[PDB]
RNA sequence: CGCAGAUAUCAGGAGGAACACCGGUGGCGAAGGCGGGUCUCUGGGCAGUAACUGACGCUGAGGAGCGAAAGCGUGGGGAGCGAACAGGAUUAGAUACCCUGGUAGUCCACGCCGUAAACGGUGGGUACUAGGUGUGGGUUUCCUUCCUUGGGAUCCGUGCCGUAGCUA
């Protein structure tokens, strides 16, 4: 099919970052991931990976008939902006942008400490 | 007119400034439960944190029963806590 | 818990007159009513140890006025005990 | 006795019309032990922080009894076991 | 781990530990130690009056009781974490730090043991012995509007600076 309107979840962290497509209601229309785009291990967390990921999900929903896009960011990104800033560039318009973080209220316990 | 400190023209001031308040008890306050959503939510963060009394200006047994009727309001959901 | 109208009990029983408060009678009636009440919470809560350590104070405080009377007269401390019921 | 202060909050399915009676239906129970001096506060249909059940809006409301503990806690679990209760909560007016 | 359709995403449901901001040279407790909320049962503490009894006080060999985490026993429960254990990897070799998985255990009930940098590394109790300084609790006259880190004075508890004095 093909809808007009939809959002964007920006899952960045430390050793990737994925950006997918979604309508509002949930469901998925098209991904694109920074070691998909063809970066390998550690070289895709620097932004400029999350540039040329951002930028082909965005052509895939372009590609679907997507012209304004939300934006549901999550987790600590090298790429937060960056990817926002690709996505307003290659063919969208950000309606609302969100922290949407999960913190846990001081709830299951986290790993140790590392060296 | 005058100096913040040192205005020995007037009475020892009944004043609230910037290290100094005393926010409940003194005024703008009815009554201290969650029932009454308005009188908490000025106490809080934009985002549905609470406040410090070291920026507000309450003693800690205010500022206990406040975060107290807080919490109580978030589990009747008359206030938002931040979810999806 | 000890309300002013057990109070108000012990002290018109037990009590000299019914304006005493510091002398010995009363003041281990009052610690023997507060110990059986405290006993019989203990039956049902038996981790209270913020509690029994209260009543092994309260009970220190109890004898030491027992053997105070003791030393003042002993007619006037076994009439207690038998009063009260008490063994010691 | 006891004052205490129990909020109560229902579906909307129900109505304004019978809001006050369905309390009282329960609150006799209390009403036949101590000659419970009650003033009842009804205010509904007002939306939530979070939905529970499927629910925007609740029906609060405001049962100051002046009773005694047994029978509070009674009351409680009466009301929790009821079927249309979304939530409610017993807060002592008295200094604990 | 996936390519048998993962991760991602969205609705619902199951679940069992820990409660973000409040929350800190900050309060409580003899000490260990104690924070999601409501109820119930109970304990000590401070202040004011100082009505009341009239030295009953202080300590305490032994003794009894309490006492972190780990460990033990019986039952249940087990999401996350995770010794041991397994594999990858750096390495002279790495039975270790790193990564990926993971058992007991951590969790509740009831009985145990009775140890720690259980540290203020200063045993307890009472009094005298320059102050200044924040900060917590309750009293109270003064400028008093009398709504106030108002200020003053007393009581308790707490952290920093500082003479005498003491100390290698």
């Amino acid at each position: 099919k093909n809808v007009p309107h939809g959002a964007a979840h920006i899952k960045s962290t430390f050793n990737n970052t994925i950006v997918s497509i979604t309508d509002p209601q949930g469901n998925v229309i098209a991904w694109a991931s920074s070691g998909h785009v063809g970066f390998k291990g550690s070289r895709k967390s620097t932004p400029f990976a999350a540039q040329l990921a951002a930028e082909n999900a965005a052509r895939k929903a372009q590609e679907h008939g997507v012209k304004k896009v939300d934006v549901f960011v999550k987790g600590p990104g090298s790429g937060r902006e960056t990817a926002i800033r690709s996505l307003q560039a290659a063919g969208l318009e950000v309606g609302t942008i969100s922290d949407v973080t999960p913190q846990p209220h001081n709830g299951c316990r986290p790993p140790k400490r590392r060296r | 007119m005058m100096a913040v400190k040192k205005s020995r023209k007037r009475t020892a001031a009944t004043e609230l400034k910037k290290p100094r308040r005393n926010q409940l008890e003194a005024l703008g306050v009815t009554t201290i439960d969650y029932k009454d959503v308005a009188v908490l939510r000025t106490f809080l963060s934009e985002r549905g944190k609470i406040r410090s009394r070291h920026v507000t200006g309450l003693t800690p047994q205010q500022q206990r029963q406040v975060a107290t009727a807080i919490k109580n309001a978030r589990e009747m959901a008359l206030l938002p806590m931040a979810g999806p | 818990a000890l309300t002013a109208e057990q109070k108000k009990e012990i002290l018109g029983q037990y009590g000299l007159h019914d304006t005493d408060t510091g002398s010995p009678e009363a003041q281990v009636a009052l610690l023997t009513k507060r110990i059986q009440d405290l006993t019989e919470h203990l039956k049902v809560h038996k981790h209270d140890h913020h509690s029994r350590r209260g009543l092994l104070l309260l009970v220190g405080r109890r004898r030491r006025l027992l053997k105070y009377v003791a030393q003042v007269d002993v007619a006037r401390y076994r009439s207690l005990i038998e009063r009260l019921g008490l063994r010691r | 006795m006891r004052p205490y202060e129990i909020m109560v909050i229902l579906d909307p399915t129900l109505d304004e019309r019978t809001v006050a009676p369905s309390l009282e239906t329960f609150l006799n129970v209390i009403r036949k032990d101590g000659g419970t001096v009650d003033k009842v506060d009804i205010w509904g249909r007002r939306r939530l922080a979070y939905e529970i059940a499927k629910h925007a809006e609740g029906i609060y409301a405001v049962i100051d009894v002046k009773a005694e503990p047994a029978t509070v806690s009674e009351l409680d679990r009466q009301l929790n076991l009821n079927e249309s209760v979304l939530r409610t909560k017993v807060l002592r007016t008295d200094k604990h």
